[PDB]
RNA sequence: AAUUUUUAAGGUAUGUAUUUUUUUU
RNA sequence: GUUCGCGAAGUAACCCUUCGUGGACAUUUGGUCAAUUUGAAACAAUACAGAGAUGAUCAGCAGUUCCCCUGCAUAAGGAUGAACCGUUUUACAAAGAGAUUUA
RNA sequence: GGAGGUCAACAUCAAGAACUGUGGGCCUUUGCCUAUAGAACUUAUAACGAACAUGGUUCUUGCCUUUUACCAGAAC
């Protein structure tokens, strides 16, 4: 089943040149130019939802061997409990989630536990085969895994079919703060100089206006007074204003920037570069 | 005079019973057997002949619900009714 | 709401004999053939078995503006081809009716939803040598009256019509607009 | 009715001879989802039917007949259809009196019982608009008939005239030398749709004449529908056809009102 | 009205599933939207197979399922049940049958893993392994008299299914035992329970204790 | 008196045309 | 087919078999879908054009559009993701000057 | 009619140590006082589960080119 799903996914994306073999190990087969590299950019749900099937894969592998006769009852209880301890060296599931160590490591301990207490008096050797606690350490883990891998594969294919949002408002976040107090300012100073005149013409008057503010903000950065020739007194009240508003706020982060970076907490890079600027 | 009492507790009612059918049929639209948990033969034929039943069958729950529903944009005509009438030296200064 | 409220357009014709009728409700089937938008699908059975469903190919609205049958796609009234009832509509009157409709894709999108209406809609071996026909004729028409009087080639640029039957003997029978005459070798 | 009506028909293909899916070698891989051959160039996928039926032969009484279905078996016009008596469809060529009990529907979808859409298709391709309804078939690839070519359009004509005159009613037929595109008109347009499936990727001549037996490889020939004929000669024809049957609907329409009263 | 479900023939399944292990044709186009569709549950199906594994004194377990009639999935739809002293029991005997038979032979192997090549396509069930009796599982060799009460029914799947008094019924759930089987199993789980019995023992390393050392931020010699 | 292990992305563009059987004067 | 009752037959301490019948029990599946070329996946390869500002080489972040792609995404990437930097003549008169020009 | 069902639906399951019903009395039925009937399941080294996962938001941190994936404590 699992396997299927798989691969009409990656035929469906239009992907022929990855493989999955039976083991799902996601193979390339060719190299790609930029295109089929970009395109083939795969995310965490399709990897870790593999991942996951191949740690099934792994342990009904060695129900069957048993079946098969080709193994023996005290090896397959020792094999799927060396399953069950070595996930992250047999899988690699950590890569697509990273909490997952804590499952693993947890495995670990509960092996040096049972084993200290199973190996006393007799040996160093493989025989083991006391399961019970690993087992159940991954059935949590995969308890409170349903939901994430519901919400994404949900989203991977209710988008595959039915295409992603046109709209997507996107949020305002650290990289593209500044731009957006740019586009507010400028909006508030139109707003209030097309208040304020009497009436007929604005466009090109509006788009001059705006000239006149971004020059005098610069001006105001480089100490010089910004006088003009003749210009409206109300309209130079309204750009003093603002540019005494934008002034406070650029002085004001200078300065928080500025304690941040000295009691030693992260300002990543360019915002020093930039705050020295300031200040 | 204010809307009174008996007017106010009249339309509370009917927007509150109204909106309910948003959220609703809302909640139970989008992929979630876990948030849905918060939520008429109907036609007499042209003149009334045959008469009618209307019944949903039920989609397969593996199958995309909303088959015909694919994300795709639409310019919108405008509104029928019309005409709202809007009823309202310097120069070498500004 | 705008979506579901509007009811069902379907003809008296096509819904069948039946006293009683169960039809399916889809909220969304498939788009219109014509504007190519979602909208509610209602499968039918004219009888409890027949062979064949029935299906509601355009919208409530794209049925509306044409004034038609969404089954049928003919007209609400005299169950007639739209290709046909304009051009009756125009022949009365003088020059009108012609509907100028939906091309491109996002123009269809776009017009279907405007109440602005349209058109018609709004008002509501042996070879004999065969010469002397009139190019209009089809080749049916010739051999049906010579059955009913009672195999065929014609050429219709020439407007030269053969005609060979299974037996002269035949042709002794049909010699029991035209110029037969009667020759093969 | 000798023919047709007492006959089930005969099963065209044995369930195992149907030719299988996953055409070959288009490509260096097979796309489970979209079934094609995914990455390579393709070289003309198109190839002349290895099938095709024989109208009166094939045609027989059927289960659809019991039961009554409209709709017409295709796999029966490719002479591909394996169920046989078994189908579900009618086997035959249509008469009139099935196409009166479809004249209903056969505006919104064809006689196969596939809705027609809107616009028609770039090439005219597989079915029509149910915006006109179109009795005019072109016929093109005339090479499916192969590099054999005949002496004059009156083999071509005769062969054309011989081989749709079988599949229905035949208002026309114009063969064009200058180009090899051959016009046919049935009578009706629920023939028009049986002939395009049955004669498409199909080769010509006689059983067993010159080539035929290595007939099978071609390109093989387009049935497709065809464009309003363009000289003021028929356009006038069909706007006079156009007309002349307009009034014959206009008594009719005044006849149910003058029942209406 | 509600009648219950039917159960099947599994030969059903099993050509469903193997019918559309190949499928180019286009009678698949709505059973492969229900492939895709279907992956959005398949991490549960995991969950409900991997928690019904055997255990070792199992040599295979039966199970219900429950499968989209397309093939498109196949939960495993039981819930493993336990009686908790049983259960101590089978896992503290078997765990003596893994020492002895460590100590027993001399060379272990250890499986390949992974057991199958990537290229070998996962057999089928009703062909390879059908067929094939199984092997032998672990159990003990427990005694060919103290054990007398619970030898009989110990190493069975679900232990106790029909018995009256012994247990609800088939549905399987409170248990109800007599004196001398608590007295036996109590004696088989010797290897894992065994602990100690004082509430006084534990002092410092109860749970309360461990959370002031949090609150605090101190630690007990052996506390986290 | 005891740490802890890794995968993607910001680098090699992007765009257009290209395998087609000759729509009636 | 089961069961109840009745009516007949051969055997019959009335019962077993056989036939003909009245009634009860049980009551409308499935399809939005037909099996390759003609109702529409894409990629690669080939050829052509080449990846912002500027004197030149570069980090980027936004905005607008009936552009989207990878991604779980309201994160982040995709040449700063792409496309955009073109075209622009009338709410229009007031004063005066010259000339033609008619009751 | 009983014994059952890895059957289904509906109701209920963290609160002044904590529930309802009823009769009477004051209020004029909410509410207060008084008499009385019945209280299955869950609780005191606190709880439907002698078991134990994940996510979100906001704080304080840890790795530190940025986002994902992450370190580990808290509140909700
Ligand atoms: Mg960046
Ligand atoms: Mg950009
Ligand atoms: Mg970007
Ligand atoms: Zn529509
Ligand atoms: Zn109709
Ligand atoms: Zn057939």
């Amino acid at each position: 089943q699992g396997h299927n799903m798989l691969n009409l996914l990656i035929h469906r994306k239009g992907l022929t040149y990855l493989h999955l073999d039976y083991n799902f190990n996601l193979k390339p087969t060719k190299t790609l130019t930029t295109k089929e590299r970009k395109k083939s950019r795969l995310g965490n749900s399709f990897h870790l939802m593999r991942e996951l099937l191949k740690m099934m894969k792994l342990i009904v592998d060695t129900h069957v061997q048993f079946r098969l006769g080709n193994v023996d009852a005290f090896q397959l209880a020792d094999g799927i409990h060396y399953i069950l301890n070595h996930i992250g060296q047999l899988t690699g599931i950590y890569r697509y989630k990273y909490k997952v160590m804590h499952q693993i490591r947890a495995c670990k301990d509960l092996k040096h536990i049972i084993y200290y207490k199973f190996n006393k008096n007799l040996g160093k050797g493989p025989g083991c085969g006391f399961w019970q606690p690993a087992w159940r350490v991954w059935l949590n883990f995969l308890r409170g895994t349903i939901p994430l891998l519901e919400r994404y594969i949900g989203n991977l294919i209710t988008r595959q079919f039915e295409g992603r949002s046109n709209e997507i408002v996107k949020t305002t976040t650290k990289q593209r703060l500044d731009a957006y107090y740019d586009l507010e300012l400028r909006n508030s100073v139109m707003d209030d100089i097309l208040e304020m005149m009497p009436e007929s013409i604005r466009q090109k008057k509006a788009r001059t206006i705006l000239q006149h503010l971004s020059e005098a903000w610069r001006c105001w950065k480089a100490n010089i007074p910004w006088d003009v020739p003749g210009m409206p007194a109300p309209i130079k009240k309204i750009i003093e204003r603002y540019i005494k508003s934008k002034a406070d706020a650029w002085v004001s982060a200078a300065h928080y920037n500025r304690e941040r970076i000295k009691r030693g907490a992260h300002v990543e890079k360019t915002m020093v570069k930039k705050n020295l600027g300031r200040l | 005079p204010l809307p009174t009492k008996a007017e106010i507790q009249e339309c509370t009612a009917r927007t509150k019973s109204y909106i309910q059918r948003l959220v609703n049929a809302k909640l139970a639209n989008s992929n979630n057997r876990a948030s849905s948990r918060y939520v008429a033969p109907a036609n007499l034929l042209l003149n009334n002949s045959h008469h009618i039943e209307v019944v949903s069958k039920q989609m397969d729950p593996l199958l995309p619900r909303f088959v015909g529903k694919k994300a795709r944009k639409v310019v919108a005509p405008t509104e029928n009714d019309e005409v709202v009438p809007v009823l309202h030296a310097d120069p070498n200064e500004w | 709401d705008e979506i579901n409220e509007p009811p069902p357009n379907i003809c008296e014709q096509c819904l069948g004999d039946e006293a009683n009728i169960r039809m399916t409700k889809i909220p969304q089937g498939s788009e219109c053939k014509i504007c190519t938008l979602p909208f509610t699908l209602y499968h039918f059975k004219t009888s409890k078995r027949s062979n064949n469903i029935i299906k509601t190919l355009i919208c409530v609205r794209c049925a509306t503006q044409r004034n038609i049958c969404q089954c049928c796609m003919l007209d609400s009234r005299w169950h007639i081809p739209i290709q046909l009832r304009d051009h009756l509509i125009s022949l009365v009157n003088e020059e009108n009716v012609m509907t100028e409709e939906a091309k491109n894709d996002m123009m269809k999108r776009f017009l279907s939803l405007k109440n602005v209406k349209l058109g018609g809609a709004q008002i509501t071996t042996k070879s004999f040598f065969l010469y002397n026909i009139d190019a209009s004729i089809p080749e049916w028409k010739i051999t049906d009256t010579v059955s009913q009087l009672l195999s065929l080639i014609v050429n219709h640029k020439a407007k030269c019509g053969g005609l060979r039957f299974q037996s002269s003997e035949l042709g002794e029978r049909f010699v029991s607009i035209f110029i037969i005459p009667w020759s093969s070798g | 009715m000798t023919s047709w009506r007492d006959k089930s028909a005969k099963v065209q293909v044995k369930e195992s001879e149907l030719p299988s899916s996953i055409p070959a070698q288009t490509g260096l891989t097979f796309n489970i989802w979209y079934n094609k051959w995914s990455q390579g160039f393709a070289g003309n996928t198109r190839f002349v039917s290895p099938f095709a039926l024989q109208p009166q032969l094939h045609s027989g009484k059927t289960r659809g007949d019991n039961d009554g279905q409209l709709f017409f078996c295709l796999f029966f016009a490719k002479g591909m259809c394996c169920l046989g008596p078994k189908c579900e469809y009618l086997h035959h060529i249509p008469d009139e009196e099935d196409i009166g009990k479809l004249a209903l529907r056969t505006e919104v979808l064809d006689c196969f019982g596939r809705e027609k859409f809107a616009d028609y298709r770039e090439d005219m391709g597989g079915i029509g608009s149910f915006r006109k309804k179109n009795k005019t078939l072109y016929v093109g690839g005339i090479d499916g008939a192969l590099n054999s070519k005949h002496l004059k359009p009156a083999q071509i004509e005769s062969r054309i005239r011989f081989v749709f005159s079988r599949l229905g009613d035949i208002d026309r037929i114009r063969y064009v030398e200058s180009k090899n595109c051959g016009f046919v008109k049935f009578k009706y347009q629920a023939n028009a749709e049986f002939a395009k499936e049955a004669m498409s990727n199909q080769t010509l001549l006689l059983p067993s004449d010159k080539e035929w037996d290595d007939r099978r490889e071609g390109t093989g020939l387009l049935v497709k529908w065809a464009n309003e004929d363009p000289d003021p000669a028929a356009q006038k024809r069909l706007q006079e056809e156009l007309k002349l049957e307009s009034l014959n609907m206009m008594v009719h329409l005044i006849n149910n009102n003058t029942n209406s009263a | 009205a509600y009648t219950p479900k039917a159960e099947m023939p599994p030969e059903h399944l099993r050509k469903i599933i193997n019918t559309h292990s190949d499928m180019a044709s286009k009678m698949y186009n709505t059973d492969k939207k229900a492939f895709l569709g279907a992956l959005k549950y398949l991490p549960h199906a995991i969950l409900k197979l991997l928690e019904n594994m055997p255990h070792p004194w199992e040599q295979a377990k039966e199970v219900k399922v429950l499968y989209h009639t397309s093939g498109a999935i196949t939960f495993v739809n039981e819930t493993p049940r336990v009686i908790e002293p049983v259960y101590t029991a089978q896992w503290s005997a078997t765990w003596i049958a893994m020492r002895r038979e460590k100590r027993d032979r001399t060379h272990f192997k250890r499986m390949r893993f992974p057991p199958f090549d990537d290229d070998e396509p996962p057999l089928s069930y009703e062909q390879h392994i059908e067929n094939i009796e199984p092997l032998d599982p672990i159990n003990l060799p427990l005694d060919s008299q103290d054990d007398e009460y619970v030898k009989d029914w110990l190493y069975d799947s679900r232990p106790l299914e029909e018995d009256s008094k012994k247990v609800n019924g088939t549905s399987y759930k409170k248990w109800s035992f007599d004196l001398p089987e608590m007295s036996n199993l109590y004696r088989l789980s010797t290897p894992l329970r065994d602990e100690v019995t004082d509430k006084n023992y534990y002092y410092l390393f109860d749970k309360k204790s461990f959370f002031n050392g949090k609150a605090l931020n101190n630690a007990i010699p052996g506390g986290p």
